[PDB]
Order: C-alpha cells, then sequence, then structure tokens
RNA sequence: CUUUACUAUAGUCUGGCAUUGGGAUUCGGGUUGAAACUUGGAUUUCUAACCUGAAAAAUCACUUUCGGGGACCGUGCUUGGCGGGUA
RNA sequence: GACAAGGGUUCCUGGGGAAGGGUCGUCCGCCCAGGGAAAGUCGGGACCUAAGGUGAGGCCGAACGGCGCAGCCGAUGGACAGCAGGUCAAGAUUCCUGCACCGAUCAUGUGGAGUGAUGGAGGGACGCAUUACGCUAUCCAAUGCCAAGCUAUGGCUAUGCUGGUUGGUACGCUCAAGGGCGAUCGGGUCAGAAAAUCUACCGGUCAUGCCUCAGACGUAUCGGGAGCUUCCUCGGAAGCGAAGUUGGAAACGCGACGGUGCCAAGAAAAGCUUCUAAACGUUGAAACAUGAUUGCCCGUACCGCAAACCGACACAGGUGUCCGAGUGUCAAUGCACUAAGGCGCGCGAGAGAACCCUCGUUAAGGAACUUUGCAAUCUCACCCCGUAACUUCGGAAGAAGGGGUCCCCACGCUUCGCGUGGGGCGCAGUGAAUAGGCCCAGGCGACUGUUUACCAAAAUCACAGCACUCUGCCAACACGAACAGUGGACGUAUAGGGUGUGACGCCUGCCCGGUGCCGGAAGGUCAAGUGGAGCGGUGCAAGCUGCGAAAUGAAGCCCCGGUGAACGGCGACCGCUAAGGUAGCGAAAUUCCUUGUCGGGUAAGUUCCGACCUGCACGAAAGGCGUAACGAUCUGGGCGC
RNA sequence: GGACCGAACCGGUGCCUGCUGAAACAGUCUCGGAUGAGUUGUGUUUAGGAGUGAAAAGCUAACCGAACCUGGAGAUAGCUAG
C-alpha cells in the first residue's frame, strides 16, 4: 500500500530549499515571512 | 519491387507487411556526419503539449544531410553505399568528393552504389547531378528543390515525390509540386535530378498496433469519446455523431485555412 | 454543461492612418489646345526603410562581399463583421 | 545472505525498572552513562557529459518578470591504481601481516636530442533475438587420499559410520579453446578554418602470416585448513596442524567488441593514440628503471522485504538491485522435505454447549437448489494411440476419446536412461506435493492490448485498415505578457494537422429545401472616413462657431450555383416539405400490444434457437449484412462430477 | 512471433472473510497478462478554467463536474437553531 511520503533527501532539499526559496520573489517573500512573527527555525534545519 | 508478406502464424501478420531491402549497405551512419543528437521529445516545449500524441518511440539518431550542396559544385563524387535513415522515408547516398570529404544526400529512384555524380551548374542532367532550374530541361522530373536561392531543399524530398520543370517564364522558372501545385521558384535555386527512393512507402501495410509504436507513438483519442468538457463533440447518451463539426477547439474540416499573404502572388493555382 | 437565450470578449477578417520611399502609364482635376508647379487614385516597376537566407564567425553582432522577398507582410491607432473558444 | 534508499546512535559494554512493551518482565529497538566508526587504490569530489537547470553579451514584456548561442551546473551513464588472509565486546578492499600497483616530485645512471596546445584527426561508440566452441565459479560421485573415534536392540567389526579434501602471489622452453590485425611508397588541393610527418580520398606495390591470453598444469612461496593440545577467572584464551585424488555436471559469469539472422535502425563528452600552430630548447629534451619522498575532502557503526524506511501502532499492507545450497520429480528460481542460517510471530491456562469461521468423510439420489451449477466437486503431470463441423489453410486442437506409469531379473541401444521379454507386490504405482472438466448453439467486439486508485473491466476506449478535409514551409495547427522563443520538424504532400469509421469479405442507395462549407464581375443594404449643398447661434463687422445630406466608402449578410465516408432527412392516418428506403436484416442489446403465431428442445419452457413478418420507433463508414480465430465478455442447452 | 504453458514480477476475474478491520480498500482460495502497446530504478519536465488522460469528468499528496493554503471576510443567509 505504498504511501504519499517516499522520503528522498535532496528531492525534499531540491524544492523547499533556503537555496531554492532564495531563487524566486514568492519564497523569498514566504521567507522573510517566516523571519517575521513566527520567530521560526524553518526550512533546511528541519 | 519487392516487399515481404508474411503468413498467418499469429492473429497479426496476415495483413502485415514489412519494408524491403538489400539494396541498403550493412555499414553503420559511421563517424561524426550524423553528429546524432534526436532527444526524441513529445509535444512540450516550454512545458504543455502542442501538436498532440507522439509520446515514444524507438531511439534515433539523425544523420546530417547536405541539403543544398552549392560549394561542392565543380566537383565529382562516387556513390560509395545506401544506408537505411530513420525520420526520413528516403533512403540516403554516403558517396565520398574528390577532395576526399564525405557528405550525405537523399537518394534518388535508380541509383546505383558507384555512380560517378557532380554537383553544380555545368553538370549533365544524370541522375543526382544537383544543377540549377535554369539549365533544367523543360519537363524533367528533379526534387529536392530549394524554395529560395541559398538555405536548402524544402520541395518535395519524401519517397516517391517530384517535381517536374514547367517551361520558365521570367528569372522565374515556372515548376509543379507533388501536391499538384503550381509555383515559381528562382532560377538560381538549385534541384537534383529524378524522383526519391523507398519505392513506394505507402503501400506497406504497418501491421498492427505497436507498429505504429516502433515510431511516434499517437493513440489519436477521437474527440467523440471525451467528455464535453474536454472536447466540443464530446457529451450524448450514447452514441451520437456530431450535432456541429468544429473541432477541436471550433474550427471545422473544410474552410481553407491560410491566411492571405506575400507569396500568394509567387503562387500559382493554388485549387489542388 | 449546453445552444439559432441576453451581453460582452480572447481570437480573427476588413476599411482608414502611421512605420512608408522613388519612377513610368493612365484617368479626376485645380493653381501660372499644350507647357507645367502638380494633388491623389489604379495597375506596373525599382530600391535606400523593413523582412529574410548562405559564407571561415551555431543565438547575436557586424565592414560585410553577397542571394531572395520588398511598400506587401509584420506592427501601433481606429472602422465594421464574425466569434459558446471564453465570461 | 549482501547492498542502494531512507532512518540517526537504534551498534557494543556496564548499569536501570517509572513510563513506553497489547499480560508479565530480573528483559528490550525503552532509560542513564561510557565506548565504537580509521582508505592514495572501494563510492562520491579535486575529471567528463544526458535530460533538465542555468546563462555575460543577445532577444522580448504595465511591473515582479519571460527567453536564449557559447560556457557552466547536473549520475541514473563514461573514465580510474590491490589482492590474500588475520582480528576489538563493538570497524575493515579503511587497521596489521605478507606480497602488489598508481600518480606526483626530486636525486642517480642510460639517452645526450626534441618536446608536443584552449586547434585538426583517429577512438571512446553503444540495438533486439538467437547461437557454436573453450573455461571457471560451483555442485555431484567413489573400496581416491587424511583425520578422529565406537561397535549400539537382531546384524555389521569395515569394503561400516563421520568430517575435511586448497586460496593468493611469483616464475616456468609446458597444455590450451577462444579472440583482432593488413603493411608500405606515391598523388591530388577543391576535404578536415591555414598547418600537419596525422585522418579522409584516389592510384601502386607483398590457406598462411602475426599479436593475444580466458583457463589448465608444474615448481616455489605466503595463507588457509578437519581437528589435536594445554590453560580456563564459568567458559573462552594461546599454541599446533593432516591431504589436497580420479570420474561427472555447469551458468544469466569469463574467453570477446565471437557467429548468424532481423527492422522499429539502436547518447554525448573527457581521459586516451597520433599531428601540427605558438612557444621554449637546438651541450643539461622525450623515453626507460632506480631508489627516495609524497598521497588531501566527504562517506564507512547499526537497521535495511523490516518491531529500526513509508503506513498515527513493536501495523497480515507497500519498498529498487545482487547472492540464494542439497535430494527427489523431462527441465526450473516450480512442488515436497531439508543444509548453512533464521525462527515458533510479547498474554496465558482450561473446557469440548448453541452459534460463527476454515477444513475432512459421507447412505440412496444427482441440479430436484437457485435469479444463475453462485460455491464446491470431477478433471489434472509426462508418454503413446487417436481426434469434428467450420477455416482467412496459420488454425480450431491439449478438439472430445483410449491406453500406459511401481519394484526385481535377463537382454539390446545413442546407457542421468530407454526399448523389449520374464517375474513380484498393494485396494491403489506423476502411490505424498505442485499442474485443464468438456462439449453444442447463439448476442457484442475481429484480434494482443486500455479504462472508473476506494461498488462498474465491458458490448467503453485504443487498434491496423478505410474516408472526408486542412496545410507550399516564418505550413496548416497548437503554448505564449511578447513583431521574443519553442513545439509541429532539424519534418517538406508517399509529409503534417483535424474529423469520423474501425481486421477481413461482399458492399455503402434516395433527398441538398433549410444550416455549414468551397466557388459565385451584374444588383439590394451597409461603418469609420473623403465630401460638406444648406439650416441656426453671436458680434456693428473681419470673423468665430452648433449641428448637418447628395455622392463616394471594405469585408460581410440578402440574392445565384455546387457540395452529403458535411449537420442532417427517408410515418406527428395517408395531407405536403427536398424527398419519401437500393441491397441486406427484422418479435431483433431496436417490439408498445407480447408469454405475437407456428416449429425445435423439456415430462412440463414468459428464456434460448429457427422461421415468418403486421419494423409502435432496422438500414448502409453514429456504417449495412457476414465472418475463421480470440474473450476472467453476455445468453440458452447437453455430458461429466 | 502485440504465439502458447507457467514462476519472478505487473494486474485485479469470482466467491468468501473482513466492516470499532491485521489494513481509511486488504487476506485465503480462484483468475488475467508473463519478449511487449512489457515491468521499474534514478534524475527531470508539465498545475488550478490550468495540467495530464488508449477517455471514467478519470488523476493532479487517503473526499477533484474544478486541488490546497492565506487573504477580501464577521462574504451573503427572505432559511434552521439559540
Ligand atoms: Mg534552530
Ligand atoms: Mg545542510
Ligand atoms: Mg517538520
Ligand atoms: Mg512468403
Ligand atoms: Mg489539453
Ligand atoms: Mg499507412
Ligand atoms: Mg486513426
Ligand atoms: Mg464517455
Ligand atoms: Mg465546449
Ligand atoms: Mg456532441
Ligand atoms: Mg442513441
Ligand atoms: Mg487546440
Ligand atoms: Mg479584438
Ligand atoms: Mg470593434
Ligand atoms: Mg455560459
Ligand atoms: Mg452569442
Ligand atoms: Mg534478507
Ligand atoms: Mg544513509
Ligand atoms: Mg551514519
Ligand atoms: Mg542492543
Ligand atoms: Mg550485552
Ligand atoms: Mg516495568
Ligand atoms: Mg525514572
Ligand atoms: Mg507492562
Ligand atoms: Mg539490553
Ligand atoms: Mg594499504
Ligand atoms: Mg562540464
Ligand atoms: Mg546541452
Ligand atoms: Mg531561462
Ligand atoms: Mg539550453
Ligand atoms: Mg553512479
Ligand atoms: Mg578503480
Ligand atoms: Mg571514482
Ligand atoms: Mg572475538
Ligand atoms: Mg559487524
Ligand atoms: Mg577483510
Ligand atoms: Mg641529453
Ligand atoms: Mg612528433
Ligand atoms: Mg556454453
Ligand atoms: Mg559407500
Ligand atoms: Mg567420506
Ligand atoms: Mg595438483
Ligand atoms: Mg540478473
Ligand atoms: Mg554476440
Ligand atoms: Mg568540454
Ligand atoms: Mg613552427
Ligand atoms: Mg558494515
Ligand atoms: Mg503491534
Ligand atoms: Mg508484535
Ligand atoms: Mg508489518
Ligand atoms: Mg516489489
Ligand atoms: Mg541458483
Ligand atoms: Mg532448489
Ligand atoms: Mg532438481
Ligand atoms: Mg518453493
Ligand atoms: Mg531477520
Ligand atoms: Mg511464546
Ligand atoms: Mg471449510
Ligand atoms: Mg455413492
Ligand atoms: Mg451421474
Ligand atoms: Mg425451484
Ligand atoms: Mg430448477
Ligand atoms: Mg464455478
Ligand atoms: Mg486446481
Ligand atoms: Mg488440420
Ligand atoms: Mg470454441
Ligand atoms: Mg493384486
Ligand atoms: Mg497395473
Ligand atoms: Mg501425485
Ligand atoms: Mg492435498
Ligand atoms: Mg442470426
Ligand atoms: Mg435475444
Ligand atoms: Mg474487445
Ligand atoms: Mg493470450
Ligand atoms: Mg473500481
Ligand atoms: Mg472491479
Ligand atoms: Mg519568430
Ligand atoms: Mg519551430
Ligand atoms: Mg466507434
Ligand atoms: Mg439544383
Ligand atoms: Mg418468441
Ligand atoms: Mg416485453
Ligand atoms: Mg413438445
Ligand atoms: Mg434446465
Ligand atoms: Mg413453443
Ligand atoms: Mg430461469
Ligand atoms: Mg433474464
Ligand atoms: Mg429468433
Ligand atoms: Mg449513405
Ligand atoms: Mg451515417
Ligand atoms: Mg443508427
Ligand atoms: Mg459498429
Ligand atoms: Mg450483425
Ligand atoms: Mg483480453
Ligand atoms: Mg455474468
Ligand atoms: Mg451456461
Ligand atoms: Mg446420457
Ligand atoms: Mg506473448
Ligand atoms: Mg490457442
Ligand atoms: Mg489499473
Ligand atoms: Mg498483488
Ligand atoms: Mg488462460
Ligand atoms: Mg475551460
Ligand atoms: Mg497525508
Ligand atoms: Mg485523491
Ligand atoms: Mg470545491
Ligand atoms: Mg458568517
Ligand atoms: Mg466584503
Ligand atoms: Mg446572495
Ligand atoms: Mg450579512
Amino acid at each position: 500500500m505504498k504511501r504519499t511520503y517516499q522520503p528522498n533527501n535532496r528531492k525534499r532539499a531540491k524544492t523547499h530549499g533556503f537555496r531554492a526559496r532564495m531563487k524566486t520573489k514568492s519564497g523569498r517573500n514566504i521567507l522573510a515571512r517566516r523571519r517575521a512573527k513566527g520567530r521560526h527555525q524553518l526550512t533546511v534545519s528541519d | 519491387m519487392a516487399v515481404k508478406k508474411y503468413r498467418p502464424y499469429t492473429p497479426s501478420r496476415r495483413q502485415m507487411t514489412t519494408a524491403d531491402f538489400s539494396g541498403l549497405t550493412k555499414k553503420r551512419p559511421e563517424k561524426a556526419l550524423t553528429e546524432a543528437l534526436p532527444k526524441t521529445g513529445g509535444r512540450n516545449n516550454r512545458g504543455r503539449i502542442t501538436s498532440r500524441f507522439i509520446g515514444g518511440g524507438h531511439k534515433r539518431l539523425y544523420r546530417i544531410i547536405d541539403f543544398k550542396r552549392r560549394d561542392k559544385s565543380g566537383v565529382n563524387a562516387k556513390v560509395a553505399a545506401i544506408e537505411y535513415d530513420p525520420n526520413r522515408s528516403a533512403r540516403i547516398a554516403l558517396l565520398h568528393y574528390a577532395d576526399g570529404e564525405k557528405r550525405y544526400i537523399l537518394a534518388p529512384e535508380g541509383l546505383t552504389v558507384g555512380a560517378t555524380v557532380n554537383a553544380g551548374p555545368e553538370a549533365e542532367p544524370k541522375l543526382g547531378n544537383a544543377l540549377p532550374l535554369r539549365f533544367v530541361p523543360v519537363g524533367a522530373v528533379v526534387h529536392a528543390l530549394e524554395l529560395v536561392p541559398g538555405k536548402g531543399a524544402q520541395l518535395a524530398r519524401s519517397a516517391g515525390t517530384s517535381v517536374q520543370v514547367q517551361g520558365k517564364e521570367s528569372d522565374y522558372v515556372i515548376v509543379r509540386l507533388p501536391s499538384g501545385e503550381l509555383r515559381r521558384v528562382h532560377s538560381e535555386c538549385y534541384a537534383t535530378i529524378g524522383a526519391v527512393g523507398n519505392a513506394e512507402h505507402k503501400n506497406i501495410v504497418l501491421g498492427k498496433a505497436g507498429r505504429s509504436r516502433w515510431l511516434g507513438r499517437k493513440p489519436h483519442q477521437r474527440g467523440s469519446a471525451m467528455n464535453p468538457v474536454d472536447h466540443p463533440h464530446g457529451g450524448g447518451e450514447g452514441r451520437t455523431g456530431a450535432g456541429r463539426v468544429p473541432v477541436t477547439p471550433w474550427g471545422k474540416p473544410t474552410k481553407g485555412l491560410k491566411t492571405r499573404r506575400k507569396r500568394k502572388t509567387s503562387d500559382r493555382f493554388i485549387v489542388t
């Protein structure tokens, strides 16, 4: 019963990446949106 | 004039027909002439499907061909081999140039291995001699014609197709395309004597489904199978013919689709 | 979701105006029976705009040497039609 | 059993007993602490490129941004130097022991001359199926060798039983299948931007010939080796060490880039080999071996078909590759039992009621059950004999149907056995396990295939074949802020797009009035726009201004012609509307009345088959009517059980 | 050889069991394909009136005739409750 989550690191990191979110404005938004309220530890740390 | 039909040893293979060979020299496409990077891929481009279907099929290698053949004018060449080229539907000739360079040209009908061929304007109208239209005899049958001086041969390179030379009017020579259309081409345009090979490609019986698949995939969906959302003809209770017949994004069958253009006054009798 | 329901619309066809120039012929006519400053139309033609292809320099750029197309096309503005493709 | 993912101390040692564990728990993959992971040679980087991602310049867009040549990035591929053993509680092609190789640097001798680029060329370099020969891994046999022992309950006293039976390296005139190589002079400038002593092309000149070892063998040597020994701190430590035979089988692995056949015609790039340009040296070069020196970065424990990864669980689910023994059975990764190895699935004990699940046997009967033989039997392997209508001559077909099968002896042969004869046993001999029930008719689709992840697998969709139609190449056509770009296509009407039909065979009629579509000089209407007669406002006027029509003005509809494998139409009592059904079929997947009427089959048949025809509402590419074969398709019937 | 029988594998025909499941789609038995239009690993590309689709309105992260999240936003609610 194959499930949705098939972990594959570096796919995980290829999308979703700090490096990745930096390349576009939309994620860069999300990045600095998360630096904000939500003192969050985010992205490639997890 | 061989075909190779089969027995009916399977459910298929009765109707199935393959092509004929042994006119083809066993040799490989050889060294970089090919330099083949077809990298076959469906209609995708910027990521979406443009020309529908065509989703698979056997790995190929493109063999570069010399279409214009201007530069080798006044230089002898002797036919070496005739090789099988996929994505062509014509045989191609190898030869060798006197200066020693090897190229490819498509193979006209009836070109034997070892024939002496000479490109250029002064050349005799022997098979495959690559000369300008001004120097082409009236009514003689040629192929691989340039649409414009320079560039390459955009006219009649598919198997069995030829263009006979109608009487020249101006520096433009009248010709007749294999669709039956008449045109006007510059007499500065090269062409190759004779008609294309591969016998009649047309009547090979193409086996069953999947022989299709040896080539571009194309399962070809029939939008009246589809739901209304997907396609106009779609929708119905049981089988229903049309109600309209525009397709697939509106349009229709018949209804000439060509824009009104500047090439149109170089054109003679667009009717068929 | 559908169509000959309403309405607009992507799209597309078409007239006018730019980009956009020259010369022959002809008819329409004005300003000083022809001369002739000419103003436009129609066909025709040329070539500097413009498009485009080959050449040791793959997309480009160039003196380019060139070859073809060429006042068309394409494109901006506007005119009217078509337009369940879409809303 | 070993890996790749993924997980992250789960590994090892010593503790612990709250919670986690489906009960317990002194125990654990849980808790605490401590330790463990070693690389020039393995995998990745300091090398290469594919798809794709980038992308100075360049091309485009209300912005943010979208493209795009070179180059760069990118292993799932190319390239590349080591094996054999030993061993911590816990690592090993990493550490140590023995022997080996690779690069870089320098010194010494040979050599004492050339070296060889960001550029050229060679080559790297590639498919599917089938297959000959040699071999190994590897397994099998024995009265082959070695080692240890003992005599069991009747017997055996070994000719019984048990285990073991060689790996690396070096050399060797030894054996050896298999495997790929022409060599050289000269010429032409128009080839590879010039170059070239290189490659290509053209011309001349001379079975065998060479090169190669897979693997076998012999000698040597370093390992390993059944066990033997003593110590033992509870059970492990150190030391010792025998022989390695003949006969057989054998790969998807090696000898290889082998041989042949086939059509759908099977990456790129660097390293690498050769060649010059530029440059340096033309006395200290290239090359060779000879020591020395040097060898970076990351990964490496443990789980890894699973209580350690994805499933909320110590979850009957799922997860890619490699290895995967023996005996029996044509063969096999099948089936049964077993080796090495791993395990008995983290509640337990009793009871032997109803009912419930999963099974075994069943009297006489044998489908009577029921919507339906649903389910479950019967059937089953291999050998021999034999086998229909129908057929597209392939098929149907494993059609149905019948016989054989075990053990001993003798004989013959191509001896893993088979054939023949004779004999023996049991109720029974593919003696247990894995292996079809079959047939007669129809309906639909020809066919293999595809489809509703989680109620539908089909008669749906695809399909080869056929037809209409568009498209002359900045093609039609599709994506798109965009005269950018790309796809169609590095394709050029034997091509590409769209549409419907759907092997094959015999075929495909009548009606264009309306709608669409192609072609249509008269004529009717028609937008902006040119033109601007005239009507009015204000001012005393020059004048400034508000509307404003004849003519002229494009595509389009109106009007004319054609076109049905174009939308369509061929009984709302014939009713008039362009015509009203050519074949073929018809109670049909179409039929209302209906269980139509006859006939067949049954004891009895609303079904099924055959007729008929009165077709409520068959019919020719929404194709008509047939059709061998095919079907986890649907319908009716028979035998067998 | 879109041939046959049949493992691996790919798939889901029929019955049953399961239905607070062992399991948010499975288990036994049975059956289909098993050199092709075959199966599948790795990297990559395409998405919300958008993609994909041998075509069910199927799939697009366990509920797709228009995914999810955040926002407009205390949408509106001639209706139901309180
Ligand atoms: Mg942190
Ligand atoms: Mg990190
Ligand atoms: Mg998290
Ligand atoms: Mg024949
Ligand atoms: Mg689409
Ligand atoms: Mg064809
Ligand atoms: Mg088709
Ligand atoms: Mg449908
Ligand atoms: Mg629609
Ligand atoms: Mg429809
Ligand atoms: Mg219908
Ligand atoms: Mg379209
Ligand atoms: Mg518009
Ligand atoms: Mg308008
Ligand atoms: Mg609407
Ligand atoms: Mg409308
Ligand atoms: Mg295992
Ligand atoms: Mg890991
Ligand atoms: Mg680790
Ligand atoms: Mg432990
Ligand atoms: Mg322990
Ligand atoms: Mg406890
Ligand atoms: Mg505690
Ligand atoms: Mg407990
Ligand atoms: Mg423990
Ligand atoms: Mg070492
Ligand atoms: Mg690179
Ligand atoms: Mg590239
Ligand atoms: Mg880009
Ligand atoms: Mg690119
Ligand atoms: Mg790799
Ligand atoms: Mg190596
Ligand atoms: Mg490496
Ligand atoms: Mg130990
Ligand atoms: Mg270990
Ligand atoms: Mg080791
Ligand atoms: Mg010297
Ligand atoms: Mg040299
Ligand atoms: Mg062999
Ligand atoms: Mg014995
Ligand atoms: Mg023995
Ligand atoms: Mg020996
Ligand atoms: Mg294998
Ligand atoms: Mg071979
Ligand atoms: Mg490179
Ligand atoms: Mg020099
Ligand atoms: Mg390990
Ligand atoms: Mg559990
Ligand atoms: Mg458990
Ligand atoms: Mg489990
Ligand atoms: Mg699996
Ligand atoms: Mg094996
Ligand atoms: Mg076995
Ligand atoms: Mg066996
Ligand atoms: Mg088994
Ligand atoms: Mg285990
Ligand atoms: Mg127990
Ligand atoms: Mg039972
Ligand atoms: Mg009985
Ligand atoms: Mg009976
Ligand atoms: Mg009854
Ligand atoms: Mg009954
Ligand atoms: Mg049954
Ligand atoms: Mg059975
Ligand atoms: Mg026969
Ligand atoms: Mg039958
Ligand atoms: Mg007896
Ligand atoms: Mg008997
Ligand atoms: Mg048996
Ligand atoms: Mg049994
Ligand atoms: Mg009949
Ligand atoms: Mg019937
Ligand atoms: Mg079917
Ligand atoms: Mg079959
Ligand atoms: Mg389903
Ligand atoms: Mg189903
Ligand atoms: Mg363009
Ligand atoms: Mg293009
Ligand atoms: Mg159909
Ligand atoms: Mg008429
Ligand atoms: Mg009846
Ligand atoms: Mg009835
Ligand atoms: Mg009767
Ligand atoms: Mg009956
Ligand atoms: Mg009757
Ligand atoms: Mg009944
Ligand atoms: Mg019934
Ligand atoms: Mg009947
Ligand atoms: Mg007809
Ligand atoms: Mg029809
Ligand atoms: Mg019909
Ligand atoms: Mg039909
Ligand atoms: Mg019929
Ligand atoms: Mg099937
Ligand atoms: Mg049924
Ligand atoms: Mg029946
Ligand atoms: Mg009887
Ligand atoms: Mg097959
Ligand atoms: Mg058969
Ligand atoms: Mg499926
Ligand atoms: Mg399964
Ligand atoms: Mg079967
Ligand atoms: Mg839409
Ligand atoms: Mg989820
Ligand atoms: Mg879903
Ligand atoms: Mg919704
Ligand atoms: Mg509210
Ligand atoms: Mg609001
Ligand atoms: Mg409202
Ligand atoms: Mg409100």
